[PDB]
Parts: structure tokens; C-alpha cells; sequence
């Protein structure tokens, strides 16, 4: 068994971490006080869930997680929340003033004060690991802490843990829920600084999660609580192979091997189905083919884009519930004939399938209904570059007038780092077009 | 995240006392400092503007400054006068005689150090100080001259804090003396350099609203301050209350100010109401949205169609459909997208609070950084030049040690501010 | 009001659509780079489809179908027909075509074409006989195609022609065929002795600059051409030609529907296409090419552009038939 | 469709399906750029206090 440490940065990272660890505990049968009655190896063990949970002598199961926010009010809700006993106080880190939606304030000014403290608390968790494989980082592109302080943390983790993999769960900015106007700035700046330090990054456009909640959950004005419960389901499907027995994606290295042929192009598109409302009185349960066919509708993707006008480099299907291989191959046969699925010429056209018999766990009182089978498709398609195009366009409109740049330069940043980061994004967009067109 | 409030001069203390009356009622505090409210949203961010004293009392983090005891005595005898910490009353005796030079260089210089002592005493007790907000007029002597002297010295001692101001612009429609364009031009020069956010509250707009809209034939300073305290309550809503937008003074400046000198906002409010007269039909969300963007509801006498909106911030207060708010706010942007700059994507952010102001069930407050605000400064630069081209009334200032050159420099810097706003109206 | 933007000033068709839209009093035009639009009359090259359908509170629609260039480029059209089972290699209405890069598969047909001693005239885009002459022209990407040596010749004149049909595909993927076509004729009599002189072969309006002899602008419309078929050949345009045209148009568009349909996308698409047909000596229709940004005829601009607003734009944005619907 | 590497257990199973074959900066450099930005902050604050001193 090899351990994974999760790190949650900023509001979006911490609140999504609350959603995931709430879900993990329900899936593994762990109670808010940390007690796991099904665990018969008291005070230790190397089961698959021990990848994410440590064990104390009293029987508590402590997440291998650290929460960090430059401002306390979000993590303060964790310290006094339903799962307050789950975490040790030393793995919840807060400052006093946040980055004020300013990347340079979170990376340089305020980030420098607290970076050495976080790395020590991270070192505390790592010393309890007989074999650390790497980290899972949860953060937002638009936040000053989520963008600024994460990029600084990712730089330092490559130094102190040069042999460890690092995976990102990132929140692509969407104006329907965004709080800042400078989020395109923070997004480009943090992606450039972090691009070489991340081995696999799962982007989640809030616009896509917003419309899915409106369309498939019958919520007129979805809140962060709605979004984060749906996001945690996707994140749970992605990490389920690390926490459960299986043979597909059993370590963080296997995520890069199965999904990322080119180091720079490491942004797999995630598609999830079915999303069914709990308020729906009558529901006809969907079959394997129906939910596999839903993985190729853009309306079910974590990022809105058109994979028909791109090329695949890899494709995983992660089933949860009543699924057997025979029904999967029958479904893939039909879909290949009716849809545009083009792979790059230097890659085999195929799917890596993983099935978990335990159906998706839904939190009680949540918006999601209980289904009999679900699937999360992870596909490295070049069509996800459309999100970089949108993001770089908004960056170009503001930076042409140097609007808001004075806020970043006033924090010690240099105007050249803007165009330096934008040049890297221009190269990233060009790599996608080479591979996909 | 505490905010230190300062009110300087007659106008500064009169709108400042009214501001504390309005928000104390919104947070459920009585004139004696005792909280007798019903909801706990009133106390969750109460420390932003209030200090907690002995016996569960709430003392406003406010400092009252004047060179006369006249107005500040009226505040202490006022309805909420006893809520203010008595040591925060700092006043002289000679006054400033509507003279920027007396407030900034001579009379105010004697008193500015004792004010900063009270400022320092309030800042040291702060867990984490966001910054300061000042209420003052630009046409008088104390709030205009000494106010900008305080801002300059506060920025020297707290260079990494936000300086926010509520600045009342003089108008010949509501005029005390003829030297008001002199004092305003000298003060705007200081505001362009030493503040992060300034709310331009034009007395001309407040008069036109009282006259043209509220149907008041002869408005008073009490009628004008009603609109001010309602606007001041609305713009500070997201700082005093919790919601999806939990904001501080710095985030507001970061998102509203794309260029450091262009930080003068047009406040707006809907529905426009007069004192002692309550209308009984609550406005629909389409009506709140329509009126808050109407020029007739702007607190700065500028035609927003003569410029373009750089950034816009909006607050809706009351029980309403947040979906209907999103649709109407997007409806304004999509039907009038020529008046929003295209080089700042998604420059309109909306926030909702459930607590409505007193006497209203639904309200909408508007904060606009429009290039049309140059019309305000153009108006003052014309009234300035009309007198300065003949050096009229300048002896009141040269008698206090000022040179004609300082007036020329202030006149020039304001004209530069106007042409700078014009730069982004054409782009 | 509805809002739209214009990113192609060189478009004669949508220039008239701008005037028609503005004349309703319910459509306001914005600047090129304004993102808060309902409709985009976009550019022909590098249209930013990725930025469409991401503006909250705005239903966005564009006058082009992303991916439709597979059908509107001569190189892509040949590859699509040869590889798609829906059309297949044995497609009876597409002439033999081979993509040549400036070969071995083409030389076999030409070698058997010499072996059969039948017509071995091939066009590449320019017309040549034998074989190797055409290749040197390509080197000094092109497609070679079998030149139809026995075309239907109008009388009087002994003239060659091509048929242009304007097809509109709306956001629901309804296929609409404009009832009014046009015959772009050759004013020079057809000479099969030499192809170096190509004023009688290339039926393009620009090649013709004998021009204007038989009908105005070398344009014969359906009213007069249908009467000619009755008088000369004892048939109608509907039976002898128009059935095959409606079959070809339907076959091509239904083939690429799964790849270009915007049925469940975050934005919507329509597009006007220009199908060019070649009728041979036995009243058989052949598809020459499909055009993605076609111009109209002056007589038909007012009626066609009015129909584009009615069927493609007003169907999504309603205000306060000249088309034949090809069913599928 | 070739189904390969089929692995089964109690929790579930996994396999692969094929349809067609093919056709860092050091800690020293981080500390330097973090202090280069603080130097630029100190310089801008010094120019402010010098201006306010005049
Ligand atoms: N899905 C999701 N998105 C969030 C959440 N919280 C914030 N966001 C998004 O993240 C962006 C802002 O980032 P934040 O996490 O709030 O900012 P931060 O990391 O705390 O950084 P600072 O506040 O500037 O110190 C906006 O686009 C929000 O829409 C959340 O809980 N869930
Ligand atoms: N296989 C073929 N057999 C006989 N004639 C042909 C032919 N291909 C093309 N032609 C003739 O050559 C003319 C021009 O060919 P083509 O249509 O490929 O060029 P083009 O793309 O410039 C016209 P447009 O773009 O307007 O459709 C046609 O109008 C037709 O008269
Ligand atoms: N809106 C408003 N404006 C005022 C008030 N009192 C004075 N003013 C304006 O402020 C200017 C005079 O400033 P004042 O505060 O009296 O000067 P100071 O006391 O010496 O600082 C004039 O232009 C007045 O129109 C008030 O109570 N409300
Ligand atoms: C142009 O885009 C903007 C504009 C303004 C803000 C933000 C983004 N985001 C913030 O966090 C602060 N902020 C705000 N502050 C405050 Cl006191 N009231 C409001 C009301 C709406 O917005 C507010
Ligand atoms: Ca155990
Ligand atoms: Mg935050
Ligand atoms: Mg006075
Ligand atoms: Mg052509």
C-alpha cells in the first residue's frame, strides 16, 4: 500500500475537500468521529482505503489531508462542522488576510509568509507514510489563494518531493458564479507557473457544473453546496481506484501512464452520467449503453467543448454499480458506429475499463438520486483546448489596456511575467492544434 | 477585518452621524449601545464597524473631527450621540472658515496629531485592519482641507491599508461660499493620489433628486442627507453582512479600479424615497434594475450615456428571486452593451442580501466606475477657472502661506484626470 | 431587440441579411468584437467556434456549421465519399476522383482507360488527355477528376452548363432546397477537339468575363430551362434532373450529420450551401462540388435572403414558402 | 474487439478493449525570485515615503 496526501487551497479547494471527505467516509463506512466499525485491524493496516486514511490507536481514521487558506472563515467552518473530530488541528492552516483575488498577492506577498509553515505540516503527514506516491491538489484558477499560493506550493513540492507525482483538481472560472473580474489573469498566471509541476490536471468548469444542476437537478439558482456535491461525485469516481481493490489506476503514476502521453497536454476531460434528481418521483433506471452513450454528449462534460472536432489520445471508463464487461463492449460497439471518435494516428483506438460493483454513494438529503449504475469517462481529447482559447481571449482583452496590472506590480510582480505566462499559453494552444488538427 | 471610520467637518459629521444612525438600526443597536435585535445576521460581521465593550455593548469604531465644537456638539446631543466613544471626539475652537488652507496648513495642522493619536489607539486594538473610510465635503475647510491632511498622514503611517472616502461635491445650487470650487479642486488633487476608492456624492444630484423626483420645492441639508445615508447603507452592505459575496475594502478596490487614478464611483439608489413619506407598493425586480441604472437615481450629476462603464457593482436587498435578479442584470448588459467597455469581460457583479433597509421591503444600490464622472470634474474645473483667471478670492489662501503656483498645479492635475477618463471612453 | 455581429464584410449574401435584419426594427448590430450577441455572421477562415455558447442569458447562433469543410473542399469531399459507407466507393453520382499530392491508385484507372480505349480525359484542380501532362501542372494540393465528355448541350448554341442549387440547413437540421436554381451556361459552343481552349468548358461566370448572347448574364433560370426540356426532350425538370439533385443533396448532408449537428450543443448552427451539378447526355446528374460560402444571382438575392431570415434566424428568434423541405 | 488484461476481484473487474492499432527551479532560485519581488515592494514603498516626506 502507498499513501496519498490531499491538499486543499483557498475557498474552492477547502469546500470541495469537505464534500469529497464527507463522501469518502460514507463510501468506506467511516463516522464523523473517525470510527470505522468495519475495520478489524485496529491502529494500523495496509488496506486500499489506508491510501487516504491513517489510523490511531483509539480506532480513529484520520484523512491524509491538509487544508490551507490565507483567511480563516472557510476553514473555521470545518473546525466546527459536522466532521470537526475527523481532522487533527495541525492539518488545518489559516492566515488573517487573504490574497484579495490577486495572484501576485497570494504567490509573493502573503504566500511567502506561510509557505514554510505549510510545508512543515505537509512534512508531518508525509513522515507517517511508509511509501508516499504523491499529492492531490484541490484549488481554483480564479482565487488569489487558489491560484497564487498553489503555484508557489507546487514549486516547492517538486523540490522536497522530486520523485512524487502530483495531480490537480482545478476549478475553471465561470462568470455565473465568479467573484472577481481579474480571474482570467490569475488563471493564466497560475497555469504557466504550475504547468511543469503537475503530472495530471482535471479541469472542472463551473459553467458546466452550473448548467448540469439547472438542467438535470431542477435547481433554478445552484449554490456552491449543490456544485460541490456533484463535483465530489466525479472526484470520487476518479479516486475510487486508489481507495478500493482493483487493477486499473492503482497508483498516481498509472494516471499519467494511461491518460497523459505528452507531459504538457495533461488535461483530461471528465464526463459523468447519470445525474438524476432526488426530487424526481418517477424515474426509469438507465442501462449501460444509455449511460455510456451519455459520456459523448457535451452536456454531461466537466468542460463544455466539442470532442468531435478534436482527437483522442486516451480514454478510460470507470463504472460504478451493476455493470459487466459484456454489456460494456456491446455499448462501445454501437457508439463507435454512430459518433465521431478520432484517435491520433500514433495511439491505439481503444478504451481502458474499470468496474466497481458498489453503486454510487449519495449523501443523505442531497440533490442527487440513487442510481443502479453510473460511469465516469476520462478522455484526453484535444477539444479541451477550447477552454484555453476562451481563457486566453479574455486575458488578451484586458492586458491590451494593461487593466488591473498595477495591482499585481504593486505586489512585487513584474509586468513581464504576464506576457511570459501568456507566451506559454500560446505555446500550449499550439501543441493542441498540432496533435488534433 | 475592522474598518476605522472618520468624519471631518460639518458635512462629514452630519452625514456621518446619520450613517451610524441608519446602520445601527439595521444591526439592531439602540442609542445606548445595547443590541436588541432578532436575527443573528446582524451580529456575524458586526466587528467590521463596531467594537465590543464592557457589558456586551457595541461602540462604533468612529472618530469625530472638526475645528469647531458647533456641529460636534449637535452630534453629541443627537439621537445616537451617546453611542460614540467620548474620547474619539477631537475638536478645535477657531474653525476653518470654509478655507482649504486653514484646514490643511495652519489651523488643521495644530489638531492633526491628536486625531492620529485616536486613530492609532483604534488601529492597535484591531485584529486585522482593512483600512479607513472618511466622510467629508470638499467645499468647506475642515473636512476638505484637514480631511485630506489626515488622509496624507494616515497613508504615511499605514501605507498598506485601504483608504476609502465618501466625498460630497459642492454645487452652486446648494452653495455656502464662492470659494467652494477652490477647495474642491485642491481636495480632488489629494484624493487622486492618496485614496483607493472615492464615492462621488454630488450635492447637485442630491438637489435635483429632491426637486425633480421627490417633489420637494425647497430641500434642506436634512433632505439631502437622507439620500446620502441610504446610499452609504447600501454600498457598505456587503461589508457588514454575510452572503456569497463576503467582501472587504481591498477586494472592492481590486475589482473596481482597473487604473489607480480612476477610482471615483457614481453611487446609485432605488427606489428613491423622501423623508417622512412612505410609499406602499414594493418594486418588482425589473423595476429595481431599471431605476438603479437610471441617471435620475445617480448621486453624481453625470449622464452615464455620455460615457462608458468600466466596472459596475450592484447590491439587491430584500426577499426576491435571485434568478430574476440574474436575468434582469443580464438583460441590462445585453440590451446596452455599448455602454460597457468590451476590454473588461464580465465587469458587472451582483450581490444579494436578505435584510432590507428600514422602511423598504426591496432596494437596489448601484456603484459605477464610469468615464462619465469626468463631467463632475469638468464642472468644477470651469467654476475654478472662472475665478482663478482673475485671481479672485485668492487672498484668503495666500494669507495662510499658499502660492498661486499650488493652485495652478491642482488645476492641472484635475484636467489630467479628466483627459485620462476621456482616454478610455474613446478606446 | 435581438443583437447580431458581422465578421465578413465580403459576403454579398449576408450583407443583404444585415439590411433585412436591421429593417425589422427588432435587430441591433454590434461591433465585430462585441461578445454579447445573439447571432454571428462569422468569418470564412478560422471562425472561433470555441467562444460560442458561453454567454449567460443569450441564445447564440452562427451562420456556419463547424466541420462542414469536409464537404466544401475538393480534397476533403473526395476523401469523404470514398471512405464513408453511406456514400461508398461505388457512388453512382460522383465522378471518379483521386487526391494527388505535389497516384499509384489513379494510374491503374488511367492505364485501364487506355486499355479500354474509352474516354481518358481527366480534369485536375487545367483539363488534359493521356496522363502525365496533368501531373507536371500540379507540381508547378490538387484533385484529378474524370471530365464528362458527353454533357447535355442546350440548343441553339451547342452549349455546356452547370446547375447551382442553394440549400439551407437550419438549427434542427432540416434540409431546405431553394425552389429557384440557376444554369451558369457557356456562351461558346462546346468543342471536344482541344481542351487547351477552355472558354467553352469552364462554365464559371469569371471565365466567361461571346458572353451574354442567349440570356442575360449567361444565367438561365428554372422557368425557361423547364420549358426547354418539355419542347426539346419531352420531359420536365422535376422528373429528369431535380429528383437526382434532391437525392444527392440529401445523401451528402445526412452522411455528415452526426459530425456537425448542433442538436445538443451549447450553441446553434445553420449554413447556406452551394451545390454545383453537371448533367450529362442521358439526363443524369453528377456532383461537381459543394460550396460553403456561395453567392447568389441578383434576381434571387431579395427572395433567398428573405427566406434565410424567415427559416434560419426568425425560427430561433421570433419577431413581434420558397423552400422544398428534403425529408429525412 | 480485443478484450485483454481482464482482471477480476470481489470489488469489481477491469479490462482493456482495442478497436484499431496505431498508424525544475531549485530552492535557491525560488528564494531569489521571492526576495526580488520583496525588494521591488520595498523600493516602491520607499519612493512613497520619500514623496510623502517632500
Ligand atoms: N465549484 C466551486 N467553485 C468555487 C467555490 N468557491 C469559490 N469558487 C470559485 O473560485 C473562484 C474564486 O476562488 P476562491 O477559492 O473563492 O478564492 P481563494 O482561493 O480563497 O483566493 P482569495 O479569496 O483571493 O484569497 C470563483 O470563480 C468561484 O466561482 C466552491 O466552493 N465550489
Ligand atoms: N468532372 C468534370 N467534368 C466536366 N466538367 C467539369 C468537371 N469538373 C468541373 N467541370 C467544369 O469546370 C467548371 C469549374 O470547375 P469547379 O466547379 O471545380 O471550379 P470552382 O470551384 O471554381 C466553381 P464554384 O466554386 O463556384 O463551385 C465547372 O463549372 C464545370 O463546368
Ligand atoms: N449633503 C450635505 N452637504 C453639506 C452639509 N453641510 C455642508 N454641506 C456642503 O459642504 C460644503 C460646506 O462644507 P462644510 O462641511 O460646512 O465645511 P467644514 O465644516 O469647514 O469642513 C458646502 O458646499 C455645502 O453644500 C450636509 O449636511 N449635507
Ligand atoms: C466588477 O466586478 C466586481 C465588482 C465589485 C466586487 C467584486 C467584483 N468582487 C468582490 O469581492 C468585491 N465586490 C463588491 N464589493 C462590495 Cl463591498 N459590494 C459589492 C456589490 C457587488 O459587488 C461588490
Ligand atoms: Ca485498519
Ligand atoms: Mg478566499
Ligand atoms: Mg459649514
Ligand atoms: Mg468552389
Amino acid at each position: 500500500m502507498r499513501e496519498c496526501i490531499s491538499i486543499h487551497v483557498g475557498q474552492a479547494g477547502v469546500q470541495i475537500g469537505n464534500a469529497c471527505w464527507e463522501l469518502y467516509c460514507l463510501e468506506h463506512g467511516i463516522q464523523p468521529d473517525g470510527q470505522m466499525p468495519s475495520d478489524k485491524t485496529i491502529g494500523g493496516g495496509d488496506d486500499s482505503f489506508n491510501t487516504f486514511f491513517s489510523e490511531t490507536g483509539a480506532g480513529k481514521h484520520v484523512p491524509r489531508a491538509v487544508f490551507v487558506d490565507l483567511e480563516p472563515t472557510v476553514i473555521d467552518e470545518v473546525r466546527t462542522g459536522t466532521y470537526r473530530q475527523l481532522f487533527h488541528p495541525e492539518q488545518l492552516i489559516t492566515g488573517k488576510e487573504d490574497a484579495a483575488n490577486n495572484y501576485a498577492r497570494g504567490h509573493y506577498t502573503i504566500g511567502k509568509e506561510i509557505i514554510d509553515l505549510v510545508l512543515d505540516r505537509i512534512r508531518k503527514l508525509a513522515d507517517q507514510c511508509t511509501g508516499l506516491q504523491g499529492f492531490l491538489v484541490f484549488h481554483s484558477f480564479g482565487g488569489g489563494t487558489g491560484s497564487g499560493f498553489t503555484s508557489l506550493l507546487m514549486e516547492r513540492l517538486s523540490v522536497d518531493y522530486g520523485k512524487k507525482s502530483k495531480l490537480e483538481f482545478s476549478i475553471y472560472p465561470a462568470p455565473q458564479v465568479s467573484t472577481a473580474v481579474v480571474e482570467p489573469y490569475n488563471s493564466i498566471l497560475t497555469t504557466h507557473t504550475t504547468l511543469e509541476h503537475s503530472d495530471c490536471a482535471f479541469m472542472v468548469d463551473n459553467e458546466a457544473i452550473y448548467d448540469i444542476c439547472r438542467r438535470n437537478l431542477d435547481i433554478e439558482r445552484p449554490t456552491y453546496t449543490n456544485l460541490n456535491r456533484l463535483i465530489s461525485q466525479i472526484v470520487s469516481s476518479i479516486t475510487a481506484s486508489l481507495r478500493f481493490d482493483g487493477a486499473l489506476n492503482v497508483d498516481l503514476t498509472e494516471f499519467q501512464t494511461n491518460l497523459v502521453p505528452y507531459p504538457r497536454i495533461h488535461f483530461p476531460l471528465a464526463t459523468y452520467a447519470p445525474v438524476i434528481s432526488a426530487e424526481k418521483a418517477y424515474h426509469e433506471q438507465l442501462s449501460v449503453a444509455e449511460i455510456t452513450n451519455a459520456c459523448f454528449e457535451p452536456a454531461n462534460q466537466m468542460v463544455k467543448c466539442d470532442p468531435r472536432h478534436g482527437k483522442y489520445m486516451a480514454c478510460c471508463l470507470l463504472y460504478r454499480g451493476d455493470v459487466v464487461p459484456k454489456d460494456v463492449n456491446a455499448a462501445i460497439a454501437t457508439i463507435k458506429t454512430k459518433r465521431s471518435i478520432q484517435f491520433v494516428d500514433w495511439c491505439p483506438t481503444g478504451f481502458k475499463v474499470g468496474i466497481n460493483y458498489q453503486p454510487p454513494t449519495v449523501v443523505p438529503g442531497g440533490d442527487l438520486a440513487k442510481v443502479q449504475r453510473a460511469v465516469c469517462m476520462l478522455s484526453n481529447t484535444t477539444a479541451i483546448a477550447e477552454a484555453w482559447a476562451r481563457l486566453d481571449h479574455k486575458f488578451d482583452l484586458m492586458y491590451a489596456k494593461r487593466a488591473f496590472v498595477h495591482w499585481y506590480v504593486g505586489e512585487g510582480m513584474e509586468e513581464g511575467e504576464f506576457s511570459e505566462a501568456r507566451e506559454d499559453m500560446a505555446a500550449l494552444e499550439k501543441d493542441y492544434e498540432e496533435v488534433g488538427v | 477585518r475592522e474598518i476605522v471610520h472618520i468624519q471631518a467637518g460639518q458635512c462629514g459629521n452630519q452625514i456621518g452621524a446619520k450613517f451610524w444612525e441608519v446602520i445601527s438600526d439595521e444591526h439592531g443597536i439602540d442609542p445606548t449601545g445595547s443590541y436588541h435585535g432578532d436575527s443573528d445576521l446582524q451580529l456575524e460581521r458586526i466587528n467590521v464597524y463596531y467594537n465590543e465593550a464592557t457589558g456586551n455593548k457595541y461602540v462604533p469604531r468612529a472618530i469625530l473631527v472638526d475645528l469647531e465644537p458647533g456641529t460636534m456638539d449637535s452630534v453629541r446631543s443627537g439621537p445616537f450621540g451617546q453611542i460614540f466613544r467620548p474620547d474619539n471626539f477631537v475638536f478645535g475652537q477657531s474653525g476653518a472658515g470654509n478655507n482649504w488652507a486653514k484646514g490643511h496648513y495652519t489651523e488643521g495642522a495644530e489638531l492633526v496629531d491628536s486625531v492620529l493619536d485616536v486613530v492609532r489607539k483604534e488601529s492597535e486594538s484591531c485584529d486585522c485592519l482593512q483600512g479607513f473610510q472618511l466622510t467629508h465635503s470638499l467645499g468647506g475647510g475642515t473636512g476638505s482641507g484637514m480631511g485630506t491632511l489626515l488622509i496624507s498622514k494616515i497613508r504615511e503611517e499605514y501605507p498598506d491599508r485601504i483608504m476609502n472616502t465618501f466625498s460630497v461635491m459642492p454645487s452652486p445650487k446648494v452653495s455656502d461660499t464662492v470659494v467652494e470650487p477652490y477647495n474642491a479642486t485642491l481636495s480632488v488633487h489629494q484624493l487622486v493620489e492618496n485614496t483607493d476608492e472615492t464615492y462621488c456624492i454630488d450635492n447637485e444630484a442630491l438637489y435635483d433628486i429632491c426637486f425633480r423626483t421627490l417633489k420637494l420645492t425647497t430641500p434642506t441639508y436634512g433632505d439631502l442627507n437622507h439620500l446620502v445615508s441610504a446610499t452609504m447603507s447600501g454600498v457598505t452592505t456587503c461589508l457588514r453582512f454575510p452572503g456569497q459575496l463576503n467582501a472587504d475594502l481591498r477586494k472592492l478596490a481590486v475589482n473596481m479600479v482597473p487604473f489607480p487614478r480612476l477610482h471615483f464611483f457614481m453611487p446609485g439608489f432605488a427606489p428613491l424615497t423622501s423623508r417622512g413619506s412612505q410609499q406602499y407598493r414594493a418594486l418588482t425586480v425589473p423595476e429595481l434594475t431599471q431605476q438603479m441604472f437610471d441617471s435620475k437615481n445617480m448621486m453624481a450629476a453625470c449622464d452615464p450615456r455620455h460615457g462608458r462603464y468600466l466596472t459596475v457593482a450592484a447590491i439587491f436587498r430584500g426577499r426576491m428571486s435571485m434568478k430574476e435578479v440574474d436575468e434582469q442584470m443580464l438583460n441590462v448588459q445585453n440590451k446596452n452593451s455599448s455602454y460597457f467597455v468590451e476590454w473588461i469581460p464580465n465587469n458587472v457583479k451582483t450581490a444579494v442580501c436578505d435584510i432590507p433597509p428600514r422602511g423598504l421591503k426591496m432596494s437596489a444600490t448601484f456603484i459605477g466606475n464610469s468615464t462619465a464622472i469626468q463631467e463632475l470634474f469638468k464642472r468644477i474645473s470651469e467654476q475654478f477657472t472662472a475665478m482663478f483667471r482673475r485671481k479672485a478670492f485668492l487672498h484668503w489662501y495666500t494669507g495662510e502661506g499658499m502660492d498661486e503656483m499650488e493652485f495652478t498645479e491642482a488645476e492641472s492635475n484635475m484636467n489630467d484626470l479628466v483627459s485620462e477618463y476621456q482616454q478610455y471612453q474613446d478606446a | 431587440m435581438y443583437t447580431f455581429v458581422v465578421r465578413d464584410e465580403n459576403s454579398s449574401v449576408y450583407a443583404e441579411v444585415s439590411r433585412l435584419l436591421l429593417a425589422t426594427g427588432q435587430w441591433k448590430r454590434l461591433r465585430k468584437d462585441n461578445p454579447r450577441f445573439n447571432l454571428m455572421l462569422g468569418e470564412r477562415n478560422r471562425l472561433p467556434f470555441g467562444r460560442l455558447g458561453h454567454e449567460p442569458g443569450l441564445v447564440q447562433l452562427v451562420n456556419y456549421y463547424r466541420g462542414a469543410d469536409k464537404l466544401c473542399r475538393k480534397a476533403s469531399l473526395v476523401k469523404l465519399i470514398k471512405t464513408s459507407p453511406e456514400l461508398s466507393e461505388s457512388c453512382t453520382w460522383f465522378p471518379e476522383s483521386y487526391v494527388i499530392y505535389p497516384r499509384e491508385v489513379f494510374l491503374a484507372a488511367y492505364n485501364r482507360r487506355r486499355e479500354g480505349r474509352e474516354g481518358n480525359v481527366w480534369i485536375a484542380k487545367l483539363i488534359s488527355s493521356e496522363a502525365s501532362e496533368l501531373l507536371d501542372f500540379i507540381d508547378e494540393v490538387h484533385v484529378i477528376q474524370k471530365y464528362l465528355e458527353k454533357p447535355l448541350l442546350l440548343e441553339p448554341g451547342h452549349r455546356k452548363f452547370d446547375i447551382r442549387s442553394w440549400v439551407l440547413v437550419d438549427h434542427l437540421y432540416n434540409i431546405y432546397l431553394y425552389r429557384e436554381g440557376v444554369l451558369r451556361t457557356s456562351s461558346e459552343p462546346y468543342n471536344s477537339a482541344n481542351f487547351q481552349d477552355k472558354t467553352c468548358h469552364l462554365t464559371n461566370h469569371c471565365i466567361q468575363k461571346n458572353y451574354g448572347r442567349y440570356e442575360e448574364g449567361n444565367e438561365m433560370f428554372f422557368e425557361e430551362f423547364n420549358q426547354y426540356l418539355m419542347d426539346a426532350l419531352n420531359t420536365t425538370l422535376e422528373n429528369s434532373i431535380l429528383l437526382q439533385i434532391k437525392h444527392i443533396i440529401r445523401s451528402c448532408l445526412m452522411c455528415i450529420e452526426p459530425a456537425i449537428s448542433t442538436k445538443h450543443l451549447h450553441y446553434q448552427s445553420f449554413q447556406l450551401f452551394g451545390f454545383d451539378f453537371m448533367v450529362d447526355e442521358e439526363l443524369k446528374v453528377w456532383l461537381i462540388e459543394v460550396n460553403g460560402a456561395p453567392a447568389c444571382a441578383q434576381k434571387l438575392y431579395a427572395e433567398l435572403c428573405q427566406g434565410i431570415v424567415d427559416v434560419a434566424i426568425s425560427s430561433v428568434f421570433p419577431l413581434a414558402s420558397i423552400f422544398i423541405k428534403l425529408h429525412h | 474487439m480485443e478484450v485483454i488484461e481482464l482482471n477480476k476481484c470481489t470489488s469489481g473487474q477491469s479490462f482493456e478493449v482495442i478497436l484499431k492499432p496505431p498508424s525544475d527551479p531549485s530552492l535557491e532560485e525560488i528564494q531569489k525570485k521571492l526576495e526580488a519581488a520583496e525588494e521591488r515592494r520595498k523600493y516602491q514603498e520607499a519612493e512613497l515615503l520619500k514623496h510623502l516626506a517632500e
